[PDB]
């Protein structure tokens, strides 16, 4: 009577405990998972941390080696025009060579010969000159 | 007729007098280029052994 | 039984709300796992992507300093055709001036005093002109 409806009370009781401590060991379990991947999160944003620098720093880089193919080409196309201009000064010389060979083909040995009949004959001159002091 | 041959020299004596002068103009400018290769090498040296003496 | 009832009565209300907040709880949970499984998978999309940029980003660096080696050999070909014309612009330059020098002699034409003896021949002939004179 009240002795099975006590009966039909306490059971209700034992289900309603049964439901709570299902209930709680789903919540501290789904508080494990939390936390555990709240670490996780934490190791990830980390590691992106860590790569978004490696990326910056490779990035100054690869500006630096761009820049200095710019440079090296600069000093390729410089060492170019050197070369040029060197040919340039050798073709130079070497036609200054062929004016100094001309220059040197002009040579005269006619006029030694006029030299030995005119000293000769200043000599022959200062003979009669003495002759003619004798006098 | 030697003073034409002599003008001829002269002509080209001043072609490379000028064609010096353009050379140390061009070396000058290789050493500009050299120090900016030098300056662009450090750099990329000193941003490795930043990493470098970090990791430590 | 009378106060016994009352009891379980008032355990029941009280093992209700339990569990009904304890539902509530959990229900919440699970919504904020999940928003964290979402942040957590996306992070990993992140981190593949910026590995694969860094990949590439090192693939860069390499081909960049090929790229530096080649210009390099190509300069140092150059230099040395630039020391190679040095050395015959040194030789033409010696044998210009051995070739000057050789004008030197030859330009130093004092074989023009052949004026010297063509007035001396003058100058005595006036001499001896005057001497017939007296």
């Amino acid at each position: 009577d009240s002795k099975q409806h006590i009966e039909v009370l306490k059971e209700s009781l034992t289900a309603k405990e049964q439901r709570a401590a299902i209930l709680q060991t789903e919540v501290d379990a789904l508080r494990l998972r939390l936390e555990e991947k709240e670490t996780m999160l934490n190791k990830k944003t980390k590691q992106i941390q860590d790569m978004a620098e490696e990326k910056g720093t490779q990035a100054g880089e690869i500006h630096d080696l761009k820049d200095m193919l710019d440079v090296k080409e600069r000093k390729v196309n410089v060492l170019q025009k050197k070369i040029e201009n060197l040919q340039e000064q050798l073709r130079d010389k070497e036609k200054q060579m062929s004016s100094l060979k001309e220059r040197v083909k002009s040579l005269q040995a006619d006029t030694t010969n006029t030299d030995t009949a005119l000293t000769t004959l200043e000599e022959a001159l200062a003979d009669k000159e003495r002759t003619i002091e004798r006098l | 007729i030697l003073q034409d041959i002599d003008r001829e020299l002269d002509l080209v004596e001043r072609e490379s007098a000028k064609l010096r002068k353009k050379q140390a103009e061009l070396d000058e400018e290789e050493k500009e280029i050299d120090a900016k290769l030098r300056y662009l090498e450090m750099g990329i040296n000193r941003r490795k052994e930043a990493l470098l003496k970090e990791r430590e």
